[PDB]
């Protein structure tokens, strides 16, 4: 997308959306970010937004497909290897991104707790069809991505804010379902939920609809796992 | 168990 | 698709239907017609569903950035642009499958109208988008193919049979949407309806159930129509 | 007005 202007890529990655064209969006936003200037808190979202809904069609079909190949020629073992890998390659692009030069050039706590919550949430996909010799390593990767996003959101942000609540979600999935810490989880949502419970009397009417919102993916989750 | 929407 | 085998190609399109990947299903199938033996009942159905299935998006997207074109720089006009490019790309290439060689082999009622049927959408959705100097001459292929495998249908398949119904729900949308005429597409789906009504007697419970489901998408029209 | 489904 070198030829084409930053806010064309901007302006063709809202049409995407709307068109839900996630393929296209994810390539727009792509060249939107190799233009090497930093990213606005709407521009951030389109990224995040582009490269989940790719990703999470990618995840979707990776787990028919290997639930097909677990009830199981090399036909199914063939076909779940090249959505594996695809998705991969997609997880990959992100993580350059934000190592290239995302995360070194976000100082204020809004984009850089943001871009540290995206680096863990895809390395936890790449943790979920994670079986070699580097499923810990990945993991680990996540891990740490999320703490220090973690400590500096407990550091600069109140316990309401949306990126917070999101990030603190996301991190108890992660001690769920990929570090085998339940109660782990359990503790990190419970915590969050009452915390930001507490600071709600500080919001306006909307947001305090955003902050609710999000706390009440926190309680279904607690709801599932207790 | 649900992690977060974009929108 | 050239070094995969031809059964390994259909077991992977179903594969790829269960996963909801159609873009892959259709490659796959793609891949299964040009290995050049004749497709059965069933693989023409995975081809159909295929192509159905990545237009449908397609044609969807075409939709939703023409309309805001319509409201409104050169970036929407660009983006829809784009789109519609991609969309004749796949209609091509499925007409150019068709064309090189089902129809030509197909012998038998039930794969050269499934076949001449499929020629007619291709070319629809092809006049759907046209507006230069040959959207008459799309529309009169889309016609012509409709026109004849309506005339092998009525000669050699029952009034009930589901891809003569199917034929004649498509052409009559052809002729409400396309043509502009859309007295004979009520005409054309009233009188499919009542001669299939007329022919239900004949039929297993099963038939019956595939047979009535039809049916009643030619009442929805009629229904919306009149 | 509606088409023809695949399944
Ligand atoms: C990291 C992060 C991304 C997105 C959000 C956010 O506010 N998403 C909107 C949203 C929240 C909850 C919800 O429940 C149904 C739907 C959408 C926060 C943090
Ligand atoms: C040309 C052609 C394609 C497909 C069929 C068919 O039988 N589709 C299954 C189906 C029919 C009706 C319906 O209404 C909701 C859903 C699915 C026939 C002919
Ligand atoms: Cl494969
Ligand atoms: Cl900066
Ligand atoms: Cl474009
Ligand atoms: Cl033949
Ligand atoms: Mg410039
Ligand atoms: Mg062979």
């Amino acid at each position: 997308m070198g030829s084409m202007e930053r806010a064309s890529l901007i302006q063709k990655a809202k049409l995407a959306e709307q068109a839900e064209r996630y393929e296209d969006m994810a390539a727009f936003m792509k060249g939107a970010v190799e233009k090497g200037e930093e990213l606005s808190c709407e521009e951030r979202n389109l990224l995040s937004v582009a490269y989940k809904n790719v990703v999470g069609g990618q995840r979707a079909a990776w787990r028919v497909l290997s639930s097909i190949e677990q009830k199981s020629g090399p036909e199914v073992r063939e076909y779940r290897e090249k959505v594996e890998t695809e998705l991969q390659g997609v997880c990959d692009t992100v993580l350059g991104l934000l190592d290239s030069h995302l995360i070194k050039e976000a100082g204020d706590a809004e984009s850089r707790v943001f871009y540290l919550k995206m680096k863990g949430d895809y390395y936890r996909y790449l943790a979920e069809v994670a079986t070699g010799d580097d499923k810990k390593r990945i993991i680990d990767s996540a891990r740490s991505a999320y703490q220090e996003a973690m400590d500096i959101s407990k550091k600069e942000m109140p316990p309401t804010n949306p990126i917070r609540l999101g990030l603190a979600l996301n991190f108890s999935v992660f001690h769920y379902e990929i570090a085998n810490s339940p109660e782990e989880a359990i503790s990190l949502a419970k915590t969050t939920f009452d915390e930001a419970m507490a600071d709600l009397h500080t919001l306006s009417e909307d947001s305090y609809k955003d902050s609710t919102l999000i706390m009440q993916l926190l309680r279904d989750n607690l709801t599932l796992w207790t | 168990a649900g992690s977060i929407p974009g929108r």
